[PDB]
């Protein structure tokens, strides 16, 4: 047996509806949320961290020459410099005073704390979406996971459950992310091999410990002026340290609808958006036949005071006289007013008082049990305090947002007019008619 | 010191220090009343859809005044049709019920 539902997108709020089974006594229903989990696809592009410069020890030829080669290593810098004369603790170093070629090196490799001060260039794609939900069917519970995708089928072996589609796309993530220490932020960095000096990005590798480093960090070289020995350089700044200054606050603090970013896969944990469709097959055996339940014979709603707040602010007496013992249920019919308790126990003559929460200046909704419809009416008076620490159960729409005595006034007042222009019309035509009766 | 906040009907998250963070919400608890007089009504929607209220609650109290003007300026279109062609018998008599209208 079928049945198809909306439900809202927002955890830890029952939704509860009652399915009419023609031959049957009614069953109760209720679908909660428990925790959704939104996970994109990803592929790495390279890691990045400060750069270290290593120069090493400089090469000298008395009185021939030398010239430079090429090598691999990570933005290789090579110079040759004329006649030196050059000195250390024990004194000159050649014999020939002038044509003293000197040479000099330099390139960049990896801290040795990278192991731990590092970040990953990561590329994103559509998102998905999974989620768990507690079902209460009679007198059964259940638990179960699925994706909401439209066509997937639920879990396990009692009860056959499908979801989707979603109501709306929404994604916090853009298209290029980065992440360090378990912070995420929305960067656009450049690409695999458009290195440029001073921002972030200037060392580039795939991998940790790989061979082949690529970077472009401005280094040239200089001539000694004093001579002892040694070799002087200038460089740019590393464009790490500039990104940490200039971060910004990460996306832990500016995701939209309320959602916690959690990384180790990368995902975003318990949104509140959009409606979301499901259908339900529900098993045989839990149907009771109607000759079983116990059958009522009058029934009339009372009403106490209530507010309309986003906590349960109302009341509200039945009057019944049973035929049986039973457990029947209860149950609300507008959109508008929701109730709390689910079934009761019943007797011969008595009473009992049930507990609402309301979105509507007046109450003016029906309510069944057992089967049998009643209805209440009643005006409900706005709320006291400003600020409380609950989400609000039902939505608000345009028709049963404004009183009934507004209604009374904004209605006459206006066919008023109208009504005083009909009556201005059909004279006219009278009056030609009676025009028509002078001739 | 202290600062200013403002808060709606889906809410707000504040995380002060090395604390956990808060969330609250907003209710429907504006002056007025909506079961009083007219006078009374107003001043409650109109705080309740403030910058709508130059769109919703000026929107519908405006309709108003101009379906009560459209409507008595219609009404006198009947009188000139009806009351002009009854005195177009010169040197006659009429009615009196209708030979009261026919003067002004």
């Amino acid at each position: 047996f079928e049945h198809a539902t909306t439900v809202p997108n927002v955890p830890g709020i029952p939704y509860k509806a009652l399915v009419e089974r023609a031959g049957y006594a009614p069953l109760n229903l209720e679908i909660t949320v428990v925790s959704s989990e939104l996970t994109p696809s990803t592929n790495k592009e390279y890691v990045t961290c400060k750069f270290h410069t290593v120069i090493p020890s400089p090469q000298v030829k008395c009185c021939g020459s030398l010239e430079c080669k090429a090598s691999s290593k990570a933005d290789y810098t090579c110079r040759v410099f004329g006649g030196v004369y050059p000195f250390m603790w024990g004194g000159a170093q050649c014999f020939c005073d002038s044509e003293n070629t000197q040479l000099s090196e330099a390139y960049v490799e990896f801290a040795p704390d990278c192991t731990i001060d590092h970040a990953v260039a990561l590329k994103v794609h559509t998102a998905a979406l999974k989620v768990g939900l507690r079902i209460v069917y009679g007198n059964t519970t259940a638990h179960l996971d699925t994706f909401v995708n439209g066509v997937t089928p639920g879990s396990s072996r009692d009860l056959k459950v499908i979801a989707g589609p979603i109501s709306a796309a929404f994604s916090p993530f853009d298209h290029k992310v980065v992440i360090r220490k378990g912070l995420v932020y929305n960067y656009d960095f450049p690409e695999y091999g458009a290195m440029k000096p001073g921002a972030f990005g200037d060392i580039q590798a795939s991998s940790l410990d790989a061979t082949d480093i690529v970077a472009r960090t401005d280094i040239r070289l200089l001539k000694p002026s004093v001579k002892n020995i040694h070799v002087p350089y200038t460089q740019a700044v590393s464009g790490y340290e500039m990104w940490k200054n200039n971060s910004g606050r990460p996306l832990q603090e500016t995701a939209p609808f309320g959602c916690k970013i959690e990384v180790e896969p990368l995902r975003a944990s318990n949104c509140a958006y959009g409606h979301i469709p499901i259908s339900i097959d529900i098993p045989d055996a839990a149907f009771v036949r109607s000759s079983e339940s116990p059958t009522i014979l009058e029934v009339s709603c009372t009403v106490a005071d209530c507010i309309y707040s986003a906590d349960f602010g109302g009341s509200l007496t039945l009057q019944y006289k049973a035929d049986r013992e039973g457990h029947c249920p209860v149950h609300s019919h507008s959109t508008t007013a929701v109730l709390k308790e689910a079934t009761t126990h019943v007797t011969a003559v008595g009473s009992i008082t049930l507990h609402f929460s309301t979105s509507s200046p007046q109450a003016n909704f029906i309510v069944s049990l057992c089967g049998k419809k009643s209805t209440c009416n009643a005006e409900c008076k706005p709320p006291a305090d400003h600020i409380i620490g609950e989400p609000h159960k039902v939505d608000q729409e345009f028709q049963a947002a404004v009183s009934k005595t507004s209604w009374n006034w904004l209605l006459a007042l206006f066919g008023g007019a109208s009504s005083l222009i009909v009556v201005g019309l059909i004279v006219l035509v009278c009056s030609s008619m009676l025009i028509n009766t002078r001739r | 010191t202290s600062r200013n906040f403002s808060v709606g009907r889906e809410g707000l998250e504040y995380v002060w220090g090395n604390h956990e963070p808060v969330r609250v919400w907003a209710q429907e608890s504006a002056p007025g009343d909506p079961h009083g007089w007219p006078h009374e009504i107003i001043i409650h929607y109109y705080h309740r859809h403030p910058v709508y209220t130059v769109i919703v609650l000026c929107g519908v109290a405006l309709a108003i005044l101009v379906g009560t003007a459209s409507s008595a300026a219609c009404i006198a279109k009947a009188r000139r049709d009806c009351l002009t062609p009854y005195a177009l018998a010169p040197n006659a008599t009429v009615p009196t019920a209708l030979a009261v209208l026919c003067c002004i």
